[PDB]
């Protein structure tokens, strides 16, 4: 369950928002296995309600569990999961399971969706596979968070054997098509207890993708815990992973000058974070890129969205999750679309960057070059740390990679990298090319010592390098 | 009332976001 079931050498799960099987199934062969990348996390993959304007959010209202939606149907599917999984890429599914529609109407796959009467045929689910309507208002109350519905979204009784027993198939039937695991949606909206015997009836991995005999399906919930209410995030690490929120938050506050780097000396448990192994990192995801303020960082505040991620990935604290989004000005605003409703497909373009309306976050070489740098220093710990008491920081992992930020002044300091001597190429303003350095490059001693050059005035405020990007 | 950064959709239940905070959306979005 925490196990990420990673092929050896890989790290880190993109978030391909709204993308289609088979562009996922394209992306896994050309572009995550070879840059190192561990995993997927795909948008809902079973039927769900088709909203007027086509929202991101109606993949967010189950009509059945039959895979047929905008971004494909069971054959492409198993496409992806057969060519990712070739490519040592995981899959890993959206699990909504706390609630159906909030409204009548029907699915991508034609099945009706009745929210008034609480019928959904293609399950089938009637009245009494429901918890009785009541509103989630109190988040002091645990039985009003789990137990009534989630703004209008009919509330699913866990506590039923039949209910189970339907779930239970769904996720079975995702693992007998390849898939390593699950993002479970509004976790803190259902029982752990309830949640425990339904991960408990879940099959091992299916040994015909690749996975080791006895591979259990790893598990990734959504909580979102900031302290102050009835349920804690605790509750959910004895069968799973969490989604720490106050990560993101954190690191968005100290990048953004709210906070001095020097501080984040100790990140980790001490700053009110879950245990490592019980968690799930990322700076932005789907859900909170949506904001009215600015505490969370994002592709639209580039530099140090940029330098946030470059921790995250440098640091040993957690499983890294990258989201990868789609140009957006309005909130409610679905994926790219046609006259028609269906899905336009990302674009690679000649510098690697996508078009068609995708922002492709994952391709930006300060991203993947970082996922590299993690891949590089595996196994190793935080070394060599060094700060000037202010907005400067820098630390090693082990002899195998060293990073520095700046967020304040001019980084120019002779500092001990604790590499082997030699040329390391920055793999955050180039990387290693025809035997060259295409961006800035560092010489290390024979004592591990290197001058380190970052202005406050560079596109990056950050620079990092490792024994595997070495001339 | 919903606290910071979870679900909120003011236009389908009328629960509103805890002080001082807004729904990103009418029907699903977030406290922020
Ligand atoms: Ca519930
Ligand atoms: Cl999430």
């Amino acid at each position: 369950q925490k196990d990420a079931n990673f092929a050896s050498g890989r790290n880190s799960i993109v978030h391909l928002f709204e993308w289609k099987w088979n562009d996922i199934a394209d992306e896994c062969e050309r572009f995550l296995q070879p840059q190192g990348f561990g995993g997927v996390q795909i948008s809902p993959p079973n039927e769900y309600l088709v909203a007027d304007g086509r929202p991101w959010w109606e993949r967010y209202q189950p009509v059945s569990y039959i895979i047929n939606t905008r971004s494909g149907d069971e054959s492409a599917f198993t496409d992806m999961t057969r060519r990712c999984n070739d490519a040592g890429v995981r899959i890993y599914v959206d699990a909504v399971i706390n609630h159906m529609t909030g409204m009548n109407g029907v699915g991508t796959s034609g099945s009706s969706a009745d929210h008034d009467g609480m019928n959904y045929p293609a399950v089938p689910y009637g009245s009494g596979d429901f918890h009785s309507p009541c509103e989630v208002n109190n988040y002091q109350d645990a039985d009003n968070v789990r137990n009534c519905e989630l703004v209008g979204l009919r509330d699913l009784n866990q506590g039923s054997d039949y209910v189970r027993g339907v779930l239970i198939d769904y996720m079975n039937h995702m693992i007998d098509l390849g898939v390593a695991g699950f993002r479970v949606d509004a976790a803190k909206h259902m029982s752990p207890g309830d949640l425990s015997v339904i991960f408990s009836g879940l099959k091992n991995l299916n040994t015909d993708y690749g996975f080791a005999d006895g591979a259990r399906p790893f598990i990734y919930q959504e909580v979102i815990d900031l302290g102050g209410e009835a349920i804690s995030k605790n509750e959910y690490t004895g069968f799973g992973c969490v989604l720490e929120f106050q990560f993101g938050v954190s690191l968005g506050n100290a990048f953004q000058g709210g906070n001095q780097l020097k501080n984040l000396a100790n990140w980790g448990p001490e700053w009110g974070l879950l245990e490592g192994l019980d968690a799930v990192v990322f700076v932005d995801n789907h859900d909170n890129q949506r904001t009215g303020g600015s505490q969370i960082l994002t592709y639209k505040n580039p530099k140090p969205y940029k330098m946030a991620i470059a921790f995250m990935l440098a640091h040993p604290y957690g499983t890294t999750r990258i989201m990868s989004s789609f140009d957006f000005t309005d909130n409610d605003q679905g994926p790219p679309q046609d006259g028609s409703g269906n899905l336009i497909s990302p674009g690679i373009n000649d510098d690697n960057t996508c078009s068609n309306g995708y922002v492709c976050e994952h391709r930006w070489r300060q991203v993947y070059g970082m996922v590299g740098f993690r891949n590089a220093v595996e196994g190793t710990q935080v070394e060599n740390w060094w700060s000037n008491d202010d907005n400067q920081i820098a630390f090693s992992r082990g002899s195998q990679g060293f990073v520095a930020f700046t967020n304040g002044g001019d980084l120019n300091q002779n500092l001990n990298t604790g590499l082997p001597a030699g040329t390391y190429c920055d793999v955050i303003s180039g990387e290693l090319s025809g035997g060259s350095c295409t961006g800035k490059s560092v010489t290390v001693g024979d004592n591990g010592s290197a001058d380190i050059s970052l202005g406050s005035a560079e596109d990056d405020g950050v620079l990092a390098i490792h024994v595997n990007a070495k001339l | 009332c919903i606290p910071k950064w979870n679900r909120c959709g003011p236009k389908m239940d009328g629960v509103p976001c805890c002080e001082p905070y807004t729904c990103t959306s009418d029907y699903y979005g977030n406290c922020s």
